[PDB]
């Protein structure tokens, strides 16, 4: 009945929107940073454990407090203790069982998720981890934003492939998409298939592939476990984007290629087995021992030897030409 | 943080 408990919550949220920086007096600055850090810690534990505290007027105050503190200009950081508490408070706000997306959708709009994506270019890996979790939760709770979030993530990827070729959050964004792909509907819609062929595959061309390669490979494998039909244009694309210059970079392609073979269908294997083992034979005879060791590890794979024993008439003449011939 | 699966459609 009395809004004293709700009014104090709104007071402390609005108090955290004061970007004061006292300067001049160092003691007053430390006192201000303390009371803001204390208020944030108080609200974090309050919203996590107390029940029925997220009332309807609380929603616009939380989103405003997050926007005033987080949506800033990225430096080219000593204020991280405050930033981390705001990420934690917002995450506990989204994860609360009392959180109602029907109310927060009025304030978690497209303009909000756009400014949230701009923060993924932060150089701080701790910040990108909080952004990764935050956007993953917004996607899963706001169906009216899922189409927009997928569209804007692609715009960041198209710019990263054909323009700037510089973005520090490529790995975190790909980690989010891996959970969306794992839940894709039965007949993969055309939007998702165009995303695989024209976004995920061209991501192997960028020079900085070594930074987001584990995440990129996971999205490619999950696409083939949903629809095995896409195995042929994926494998042929990796062979196209394969580093013709023998370098340690092609060890990453060998890992992605075995992870694909672990989920490939037999009927889909025979359609690309010849061009694949022709590249694989080039790796087992490569001057770089590190890439030959990784290729020779394919024989240790139990499932891969089964596909070779079933296609020995065509695969063996390619791997060991001095010992096996072929004909009609 | 491994991120749980997000179902496209129920």
């Amino acid at each position: 009945p009395p809004a004293d408990q709700e009014k104090l919550f709104i007071q402390k949220l609005r108090q955290c929107c004061v970007l004061f920086d006292f300067v001049s007096d160092p003691l007053s600055d430390l006192k201000w940073k303390e009371v803001k850090r204390a208020a944030l810690s108080e609200m974090v534990e309050y919203i996590t454990h107390n029940r029925n505290v997220i009332t309807e007027p609380i929603y616009p105050e939380v989103v405003h407090m997050f926007a005033v503190n987080m949506f800033r200009t990225l430096p080219p950081e000593a204020a991280w203790p405050h930033l981390q508490l705001v990420y934690e408070f917002f995450l506990r706000f989204l994860e609360s069982p009392d959180f109602q997306p029907n109310i927060a959708k009025k304030y978690i709009d497209q303009k909000f998720v756009l400014q949230l994506l701009e923060l993924f270019d932060s150089e701080d890996p701790r910040e990108r981890d909080f952004l990764k979790t935050t956007l993953h939760r917004i996607y899963g709770k706001f169906l009216g934003l899922r189409a927009y979030i997928r569209k804007q993530i692609n715009n960041i990827f198209y710019r990263f492939i054909y323009e700037t070729e510089h973005h520090n959050g490529i790995a975190e964004l790909l980690e989010i998409l891996g959970s969306i792909i794992n839940g894709f509907a039965l007949p993969l819609k055309e939007e998702h298939k165009i995303f695989l062929l024209k976004v995920l595959l061209p991501l192997h061309k960028v020079k900085s592939l070594s930074v987001y390669h584990p995440q990129l490979a996971y999205c490619v494998v999950q696409f083939l476990e949903k629809d095995s039909t896409l195995t042929e244009p994926v494998v042929m694309a990796l062979l196209k984007y394969w580093p013709k210059t023998h370098s340690p970079k092609e060890v990453m392609f060998l890992n992605e290629l075995e992870e694909i073979l672990d989920v490939i269908e037999p009927s889909e294997f025979v359609k690309i087995m010849e061009p694949l083992f022709r590249q694989l034979a080039k790796c087992v005879s490569s001057p770089h021992f590190q890439v030959a060791e990784r290729a020779l590890y394919y024989w240790n794979n139990e499932y891969i030897m089964s596909l070779i024993s079933d296609n020995a008439a065509k695969i063996l003449p390619i791997m060991f030409p001095s010992l096996y011939r072929n004909s009609k | 943080t491994e991120l749980s699966t997000i179902l496209e459609e129920s």
